[PDB]
């Protein structure tokens, strides 16, 4: 760790944050995208289709 | 900060120089550094002790 | 929650950890009793928007 | 004997290389779901802080 | 480097170790360039004596 000037505990730290930021919001979409009762198909994403969701 | 180290030396000065009022650009002399590297390496041992009451 | 050991190997090497204890769940609301309801296994806020990719 | 030498710099042996301290991550990424989130009832994602 | 760990079996066990980087080499230096020596890629300080045993 020396050798390589790395300090690990800093890094592993920050590295660890980003992994646990991603992880919760992975768990969130998940849950969100999770079998879907009352969906929209559309070949391709017009406002069309965004105003009958809204609908 | 020990790291891959690179002791170098020098080569002897082995030519004639310049005599009377030649002046040093007629034989200039050549510094050569020869060199090396060494790299560490690791290594250790341990050992394991018995119940503390023991 | 953080978990720093640096008492691996003798404490030759450490382990950082990151753990959390969070329940996730997409708002989908059961009858307490038997009566059917709209709301009985229906995603409560939430529309899905399914196109092709390119 | 005395050739034309097309080595580069790298090849010099009296350079020693010096590794950086900055390690760059690619922490800059943010995702839209810490603003949808809060306590209160208007959240897209509400959260229930059960102590 | 020395490493006192009395934390093992729950700190009723000890486990004590001992470390080093060291870098060991004959010397035996090379031309940094294309000048060639008599010190090039030879045992700088070093003549080997070798017998029957």
């Amino acid at each position: 760790s020396e050798l390589e000037r790395i300090d690990f505990i800093k890094e592993s730290v920050d590295s660890l944050t980003t992994w646990m930021n991603e992880e919760r919001d992975k768990r969130i979409v998940a849950s969100l995208t999770n079998d879907f009762t009352n969906y929209l198909y559309t070949q391709t994403m017009n406002v069309a289709t965004i105003r009958k969701a809204i609908f | 900060s020990q790291q891959p180290f690179r002791p170098r030396i020098k080569a002897q000065l082995s030519g004639s120089g310049v005599s009377g009022n030649t002046d040093f650009e007629a034989n200039y002399d050549n510094l050569e550094i020869l060199s090396q590297t060494i790299y560490p390496d690791a290594f250790g041992n341990s050992l394991r002790s018995k119940i503390k009451a023991y | 929650r953080f978990y720093i050991d640096e008492t691996v190997d003798a404490g030759r090497k450490s382990l950082v950890g990151v753990d959390c204890l969070l329940g996730v769940s997409k708002a989908r609301y059961q009858s307490t009793d038997g009566v059917v309801t709209p709301y009985d296994n229906q995603d409560y806020a939430v529309i899905g928007l399914v196109s092709d990719m390119e | 004997l005395n050739n034309i030498n097309f080595n580069n710099i790298s090849n010099n042996l009296n350079l020693g290389i010096e590794v950086g301290r900055e390690i760059q991550n690619a922490s800059w990424i943010k995702s839209p779901f810490f603003s949808i989130t809060g306590t209160g009832a208007d959240r897209g994602v509400r959260l229930f802080s059960v102590a």
